[PDB]
């Protein structure tokens, strides 16, 4: 035997890497109508797939 | 080092009546091993010399 002990290599010691989760949470986001904008006018060449404005 | 469990002085007429009786604290370690070292078996560094304080 050994005046000092421990365990590392082999023994019945306690403790481990604790594992747990985060409840689940949504992101909400607001679009708001205002800060788009606005180039030209109406009747003319407006770019494929823009967003209506 | 002696053990005895009378509590009576070694120069007493009582014990042996010789040498001079001191109290002594502890038990005796054998010159060689300190006691605790390492966990898994390594070893430390122990101390020697009689009298020394350490």
């Amino acid at each position: 035997a050994g005046g000092t002990g421990g365990r590392v290599f082999n023994t019945i010691r306690t403790e481990n890497v604790p594992l747990m989760t985060v409840n689940g949470s949504s992101f909400s986001l607001s679009s708001n109508t205002h800060s788009h904008n606005m180039v030209f006018g109406r009747g003319d060449a407006s770019g494929h797939n823009s967003s209506p404005n | 080092y002696r053990i005895g469990s009378y509590y009576i002085t070694e120069e007493d007429i009582n014990p042996g009546d010789s040498i001079s009786l001191g109290f002594g604290s502890w038990a005796k370690v054998t010159g060689v091993i300190m006691g605790t070292g390492v966990v898994n078996p390594d070893g430390s560094v122990p101390n020697a010399q009689r009298v020394e304080f350490q």
